[PDB]
């Protein structure tokens, strides 16, 4: 229960980006603003 | 007209300990089957609050600190505390809201309005109607005016227990003055009735003045202006974290703050009421 | 993955694209601490009129955020700046605009809209006219005006002008025709982002597939079927016992639904040997 939590829980975690959400970083911020932080929570959830 | 009073006393500052006052729907999201943990603005558990025992001759409205919301409580048999001046200065020199139900409708205007010294609504005693909203006389440069949908209450002098129970609570927020209402039947004799009652949301008030104040407008009571008994509180909304149980319809059914005494800093890392008997790792000093 | 099948788009009822005079016709602006209020509800806008007029030259929003609506009220809000304060309209970024004058929402940012006045709203001695508040006993949250025509307390203390040592809330900008750009008048339409939609249509809801969806307040793919959850009047959404929502309130026609995803899973390949067959089975 707790290690499928915790996989949850840093889904949430923004990682520096401006948010944890890859489609509000996809369509509410610029293209500039998106590869930025797109690439930011991939490697922060890749890694965990 | 700005009318003044015979006599305005100070209450009886009777203590009382808020037991489970405060409690609202923070959200719109539904859950169910769940156990939720959050801090929002909210009213701290087993508080020391004091009881603003207006008895006809006692009117307490003075300048009061708001600074990021309250909550407010009521016990009440003659429905005295209807309305509430926010703003910053409390005289006809910053903007501020002007929140009134005048017993037909909720007027809510934000201006800079010509504010009197003493915040009241006079209403004749042996019938309980408003003659004026003796709380203004005009407003200059409003941004904001809105009359609710009518309905009437019963606001003239009542004697006995306390019938009715309101629970307001007022927030700032990017503008969005958030007014949230719970009420239950009650038969009170003394201060506050100990119990469990949430809030829900009514009203996202765009008003966009400098909350920093409030004068909660009481209701004048003579047929030279008086008032009647209402036991009325001011509590202080905080940062603290909260435990929302919720049952199978999404009601809040029970709720626990941290940040009161070793067994509750407990149970919201358990993520539970039920706690096992042992030693648990909490957050360090 | 299973490609999906159809477009749900739900929302109340439709009106067109108003026009709208607070965002691109006003002429005069007033000052900023005592901002002008116009309000724009429901209309469904797009604001390409922030960039088709003959009164604006920056056509820049806080440009991707012009799309960013399907949400309340915005309020277009009518001041002019100086250049050094072009900058402080910002959500939260509290300098003399924004700590004292005009703070911002910060849900949804919409677009601050200056133009070039250096003829019009200028002089040679600084149209001083224009003022701004600095320093004042309290600070504004996000989006509120400030109408007192007061003179100020410095501390808190009874020390009002005309008294010694008494200040006044206002500076003067320096609105100067013989100096550069970062001291010309700037008259500034802000979209304070706090009913309109954008992408506001109604389609049909195509129940029982996997589909598209974008709701009042809810987008994504997934499966749509009524459901039973018994939703608050106050409530417009759900979620599972994990932090993504699967139950909604339909926004046209209040119908409790269901958002399961879409179907997905791997592969495998059973096979038993080249040297044995050339079939294959898959799972
Ligand atoms: C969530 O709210 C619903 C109401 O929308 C609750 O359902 C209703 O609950 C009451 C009380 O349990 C049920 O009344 C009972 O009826 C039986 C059948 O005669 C009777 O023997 C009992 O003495 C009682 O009166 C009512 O039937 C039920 N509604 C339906 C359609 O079944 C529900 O209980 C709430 N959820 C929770 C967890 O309480
Ligand atoms: C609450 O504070 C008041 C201060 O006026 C004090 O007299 C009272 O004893 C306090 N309540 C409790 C339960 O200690
Ligand atoms: C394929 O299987 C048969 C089974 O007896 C075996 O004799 C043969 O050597 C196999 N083929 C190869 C290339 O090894």
């Amino acid at each position: 229960a707790q290690a499928l939590n915790t996989l949850v829980k840093q889904l949430s975690s923004n990682f520096g980006a401006i948010s944890s959400v890859l489609n509000d970083i996809l369509s509410r911020l610029d293209p500039p603003e998106a590869e930025v932080q797109i690439d930011r929570l991939i490697t922060g959830r890749l890694q965990s | 007209r700005c009318t003044t009073f015979d006599d305005v006393q100070a209450p009886n500052y009777t203590q009382h300990t808020s037991s489970m006052r405060g409690v609202y729907y923070p959200d719109e999201i539904f859950r169910s089957d769940t156990l939720y943990l959050t801090q929002d603005l909210f009213l701290p558990f087993y508080s020391n609050v004091t009881g603003f025992h207006t008895i006809n001759h006692t009117f307490g409205n003075p300048v009061i600190p708001f600074k990021d919301g309250i909550y407010f409580a009521a016990t009440e048999k003659s429905n005295v505390v209807r309305g509430w001046v926010f703003g910053s200065t409390m005289n006809n020199k910053s903007q501020s809201v002007i929140i009134i139900n005048n017993s037909t409708n909720v007027v809510i205007r934000a201006c800079n309005f010509e504010l009197c010294d003493n915040p009241f609504f006079a209403v004749s005693k042996p019938m309980g109607t408003q003659t004026h909203t003796m709380i203004f006389d005009n407003a200059f440069n409003c941004t904001f005016e809105y009359i609710s949908d009518a309905f009437s209450l019963d606001v003239s002098e009542k004697s006995g227990n306390f019938k009715h129970l309101r629970e307001f609570v007022f927030k700032n927020k990017d503008g969005f003055l958030y007014v949230y209402k719970g009420y239950q039947p009650i038969d009170v004799v003394r201060d506050l009735p100990s119990g469990f009652n949430t809030l829900k949301p009514i009203f996202k008030l765009p008003l966009g003045i400098n909350i920093t104040n409030f004068r909660a407008i009481l209701t004048a009571f003579s047929p030279i202006w008086g008032t009647s008994a209402a036991a009325y509180f001011v509590g202080y909304l905080k940062p603290t974290t909260f435990m929302l149980k919720y049952d199978e319809n999404g009601t809040i059914t029970d709720a626990v703050d941290c940040s009161q005494n070793p067994l509750a800093e407990l149970k919201c890392s358990v993520k539970s009421f039920e706690i096992d008997k042992g030693i648990y790792q909490t957050s360090n000093f | 993955r299973v490609v999906p099948s159809g477009d749900v788009v739900r929302f109340p009822n439709i009106t067109n694209l108003c026009p709208f005079g607070e965002v691109f016709n006003a002429t005069k602006f007033p000052s900023v601490y005592a901002w002008e209020r116009k309000k724009i509800s429901n209309c469904v806008a797009d604001y390409s009129v922030l960039y088709n007029s003959t009164f604006f030259s920056t056509f820049k929003c806080y440009a991707t955020k012009l799309n960013d609506l399907c949400f309340s009220n915005v309020y277009a809000d009518s001041f002019v700046v100086k250049g050094d304060d072009v900058r402080q309209i910002a959500p939260g970024q509290t300098g003399v605009i924004a700590d004292y004058n005009y703070k911002l929402p910060d849900d949804f940012m919409g677009c601050v809209l200056a133009w070039n006045t250096r003829n019009i709203d200028a002089t040679s001695t600084g149209n001083y006219n224009y003022k701004y508040r600095y320093l004042r006993h309290g600070k504004l949250r996000p989006f509120e005006r400030d109408i007192s025509n007061v003179p100020f307390s410095p501390d808190g203390k009874p020390c009002t002008p005309p008294a010694l040592n008494c200040y006044w809330p206002l500076n003067d900008y320096g609105f100067y025709t013989t100096t550069g750009i970062g001291y010309q008048p700037y008259r500034v339409v802000v979209l304070s982002f706090e009913t309109v939609c954008g992408p506001k249509l109604s389609t049909d809801l195509i129940k029982n597939q996997c589909v598209n969806f974008n709701f009042n307040g809810l987008t994504g793919t997934g499966v749509l079927t009524p459901s039973s959850k018994r939703f608050q009047p106050f409530q417009q959404f759900g979620r599972d016992v994990s932090d993504f929502t699967d139950s909604v309130r339909d926004p046209k026609t209040s119908e409790i639904l269901d958002i399961s995803p879409c179907a997905f899973g791997g592969v495998s390949v059973i096979t038993p040997g080249t040297n044995a067959s050339s079939e294959v089975a898959v799972l």
